[PDB]
RNA sequence: ACUGAUGCAUCCAACGAGUCCUUGGCCGAUAGGUCUAGGUAAUCUUGUGAGUAUGCAUCGUGAUGGGGAUAGAUUAUUGCAAUUAUUAAUCUUCAACGAGGAAUGCCUAGUAGGCGCAAGUCAGCACGUUGCGCCGAUUACGUCCCUGCCCUUUGUA
């Protein structure tokens, strides 16, 4: 069903659609897009480095949960 | 040239001394003791149940 | 044309089986390491001398039990009579047979047809 | 006569055989009172063997749980080998295997 | 971009990565996959939708002759070819053929083991009683 | 709400068993590279690091993990060797539609590295006492790294 | 003190309705979920652990999953974080909400006056609604993430928010209400 | 299958058992081999660094990397002999099966279930049995409805 690429129409798109919602999963990216979990983990990885979110807990190795940085 | 093979290993080596059966052989602690021959004696050898 | 590997079947027969060994399976090499004693060495003898019997046009059936010896690219082009359980049949070794057992080419028993 | 060490192994099957040597022996040494220490009891080496009850299979697939017990037991004393040669040879006891050693 | 792929006379898949890809190709497997992509310097997080020319050259030259980069022998498929006596890589439908040649060598050699692949039943010796019955 | 607690004074810092060991690891890695000597093998391409793994290591300093994590292992027990070094990586191998089992790790792998730190000389026989043990030079080496890995 | 996971105080918060009060074991109470201890030897030392607890080991099924406390601990400790995330306050609060509303009121057990099984209305008590509650908040949980890309916490997380709500989407409260349909008839 | 599979790292058991059990050093991808070496055993193997577990990565719902049957080819091991393949490895080959129809089994606290280990038969071979620990729940604390049982009064050809 899902697309496994970046697809970089949507990565002009991607770095507004994510800060937007208030759940950040390995779920919710493909929830707004319709893509493998997969990239999910290493676009919230790169909106981690680059960009502004913010990690709920310190961190776990199974289940990432990140929330929106509200800034 | 008649009447033996290699007779070395297996359960056609060994016998129960008691009855010489070779099925249901104890060999724990080299007992050399047949089952059937074995739990009758136990008693008289050393060996009493409890739990 | 066509022998049996790399090594053609005009060459086999001078090569030595000690060093020949080394072109074998795994259990070929296990066996004639263990290997050999007794009536498997009478037969070394005994189906090379039935190849000379016959006049010529290229044999006559050697009987044997021994299922466990393996063929041997010395002994191809003979015939082995070889022993299933009561009656022995014919079995012309050919040079694509060697590396196998005896036994391996006569069956034991019967296949099926049910009802 | 010199400065020795001996350490005496005790083991049977029963238990009471033994707690006769145990207290005969440390008082046949303080006889001549040599230095004794107690008698060091060591963990027991419970032998099993489980065969099926029925000679045959029928019925349930019962079983017994046979055991023997072993309990090595160790006299120990500093004392020369001659002194010891009559506490061990008087009170032998039936069933019971006993070795003197040195060191 | 690229959907859907063709490498050595196989139908290879995109939306899959690059080491799992080439699976999909006929005598290959998850282990020699990765040597295949180690020696031919392909990284494996790019994704087998891609690649490009020179990535796909390099593996067909290892898929044919994976003796010249230094593969040690145990690795390939039909070790010991059993006809010209060399160590050999079996890929692709080749190895249809080869199983269609050394199957019917047997039925003409007359083996008991070739006669278990002429009825169809199970080879190997095991209690075909009860079990692989339905057919 | 931030997390509670401490231990009654700060943690001091000095010898290799208070720093956490996947920690130690991920730097001492890094150490191998940097520095140069340890030197590869030739077979790197193959291997998986066990008869029961079923697949070869992703990462490629899968070797400089190990010989990082057996090095620090000598300072845990003191007294150990190769048949040792087979049982603490051991693991479960999938017999197939049997039952589970467990199985020893590969004895060339584990034997190379340690002549590798032999050549260096951190650790070292112990000709006629049974097995390998680290050396004077081999407790500073940890022991430098050890403060530099929390700062 | 006394806080789970050391992030929320046990201290505070309220029980939502009366009844199932007391029955439920708040007030004093423990950091982590977990305890080992004695709970069933007498018939009412079920309602002394805390609710928390109670989920946890609940939570593991089924033969697969059985066991592995500490795998159970984890995903909790997510959940609770999810919760806390949406409609933010105390996630123990929304869970004893939760557990409040989630079980059935009545049920119909079988008395025929000899010869028939013939059902019959009946009222549940609080101890088996605290039961019930438990157990249909993560059958819905696991069922909903079972074949599904969806990690168990995001399944009990969001299951334990509709339960709280009336929204009826989550497989408890419909399992409530399709109890309390044929009970209605049963009178 | 995603409370998961895979690759790395972390660190914990008890029952045994040996005149065969096996440390230590070299060779070998592996199996295994080779040269020394302790042990009649609370001393040596062994504190048997067991696996569910924990931490950090990649995979992404695809019968896919879940699943490992079926099948070819090779390398060692036990034996006097391995073919109808005794096993153990290395590469491939990549099916059925998406929680199981009617019926019906086992079980109340360190218990169920899961996860290993050891012994018995044994030259070699456990998917079996007998013991041993580890991780560790849900739900009853009642009943005679089903299936049997025990004791009375009662009816019987």
């Amino acid at each position: 069903n899902h697309s496994v690429l970046f697809d970089k129409a949507t990565y002009d798109k991607l770095l507004a659609d994510i800060p937007k919602a208030r759940l950040i999963t390995p779920h919710t990216v493909c929830e707004r897009l319709k893509v493998n979990a997969s990239l999910a983990r290493q676009a919230i990885r790169y909106l981690k480095d680059q960009g502004l979110i913010k990690i709920v807990g310190e961190h776990h190795h199974s289940q990432y949960i990140y929330t929106r940085n509200t800034s | 040239l008649f009447n033996t093979r290699p007779k070395k290993f297996g359960p056609g080596s060994r016998q129960c001394r008691v009855c010489f059966n070779r099925h249901g052989m104890v060999r724990k602690y080299g007992l050399m003791m047949c089952r059937q021959c074995f739990r009758e004696r136990a008693n008289q050898i050393g060996f009493v149940k409890y739990r | 044309t066509f022998s049996y590997r790399g090594v053609e079947l005009d060459k086999l027969l001078d090569m030595k089986m000690e060093d020949l060994l080394e072109l074998f399976r795994a259990r070929q090499r296990r066996k004639f390491q263990r290997g050999i004693k007794r009536k498997a060495t009478t037969l070394m003898k005994k189906l090379r001398i039935s190849k000379k019997n016959c006049a010529f046009g290229e044999p006559e059936p050697v009987n044997t039990h021994l299922r466990d010896l393996v063929v041997v690219p010395e002994m191809i082009g003979s015939v082995v009579g070889v022993y299933n359980g009561k009656q022995f049949i014919n079995v012309e070794i050919k040079p694509e047979m060697v590396g196998y057992y005896l036994g391996e080419f006569s069956i034991s028993y019967k296949p099926v047809r049910h009802g | 006569q010199r400065l020795h060490r001996i350490r005496i192994t005790l083991t049977s099957k029963d238990l009471k055989s033994i707690e006769r040597v145990c207290t005969e022996l440390i008082n046949g040494a303080k006889e001549k009172n040599l230095q004794v220490a107690g008698p060091v009891r060591l963990p027991v080496k419970t032998l099993r063997i489980t065969t099926r009850k029925s000679p045959c299979g029928e019925g349930t697939n019962t079983w017994d749980r046979f055991e023997l017990r072993i309990y090595k037991r160790l006299i120990d004393l500093h004392s020369p080998s001659d002194v010891v040669k009559q506490i061990t040879s008087i009170n032998i006891d039936p069933g019971v295997e006993v070795e003197v050693t040195i060191i | 971009f690229q959907h859907i792929l063709r490498i050595l006379n196989t139908n290879v898949d995109g939306r899959e990565k690059v080491v799992v890809a080439l699976t999909a190709i006929r005598g290959i497997g998850r282990r020699v996959s990765n040597l295949i992509c180690k020696k031919a310097d392909i990284d494996t997080n790019k994704r087998a939708g891609e690649l490009t020319a020179d990535e796909i050259s390099k593996v067909v030259a290892i898929a044919s002759t994976p003796q010249q980069f230094k593969i040690p022998t145990w690795f390939l498929n039909r070790q010991k070819d059993v006809k010209d006596g060399k160590h050999k890589h079996v890929v692709a439908n080749g190895l249809d053929t080869v199983w269609r040649e050394d199957l019917e060598r047997l039925k003409k050699m007359r083996l008991h083991r070739g006669l278990r692949h002429y009825w169809g039943l199970k080879v190997r010796g095991q209690h075909t009683k009860t079990t692989g019955r339905h057919g | 709400p931030a997390y509670l607690y401490e231990t009654p004074l700060e943690t001091r810092v000095h010898t290799v068993k208070d720093v956490k060991a996947d920690a130690f690891i991920a730097l001492y890695a890094n150490h191998l590279k940097k520095r140069g000597r340890f030197q590869l093998p030739k077979w790197i391409d193959y291997v998986k690091t066990a008869h029961a793994k079923e697949l070869a290591p992703y990462d490629p300093d899968w070797l400089y993990i190990r010989a990082a994590a057996i090095l620090r292992h000598l300072y845990i027990r003191p007294d150990c060797g190769v048949g040792g070094f087979r049982k603490v990586f051991s693991c479960r191998q999938r017999r197939g539609v049997r039952p589970n089992h467990t199985s020893k790790a590969s004895g060339k792998i584990i034997r190379y590295i340690l002549q590798q730190f032999e050549e260096m000389g951190l650790v070292e026989s112990d000709p006629e006492k049974p097995g390998r043990r680290l050396t004077k030079n081999g407790q500073r080496e940890l022991d430098v790294i050890a403060r530099q890995c929390a700062k | 003190e006394a806080k789970l996971f050391g992030r929320w105080s046990y201290d505070d918060v309220n029980v939502s309705d009366l009844s199932l009060v007391d029955y439920i074991a708040v007030k004093a109470c423990v950091f982590v979920p977990h305890t080992a201890g004695r709970y069933q030897k007498k018939r009412f030392r079920k309602a002394m652990c805390p609710i928390v607890e109670r989920l946890v080991n609940s939570m593991m099924m089924h033969g697969r999953n059985n066991g592995k406390k500490t795998l159970s601990v984890r995903i909790v400790r997510h959940a609770f974080e999810i919760i806390h995330l949406m409609t933010d306050k105390n996630p123990i609060q929304v869970f004893v909400n939760a557990v409040e509303n989630g079980g059935p009121r009545e049920d119909s057990t079988r008395i025929g006056s000899a010869g028939v099984v013939r059902r019959q209305a009946v009222d549940v008590s609080p101890l088996r609604r605290v039961n019930q509650a438990i157990y249909l908040i993560c059958t819905g949980a696991r069922l909903a993430a079972f074949r599904n890309i969806k990690t168990i916490a995001e399944c009990l997380a969001d299951e334990i928010m509709n339960c709280a709500k009336e929204s009826s989407n989550a497989y408890a409260i419909k399992k409530k209400d399709e109890i309390e349909r044929v009970a209605k008839a049963n009178r």
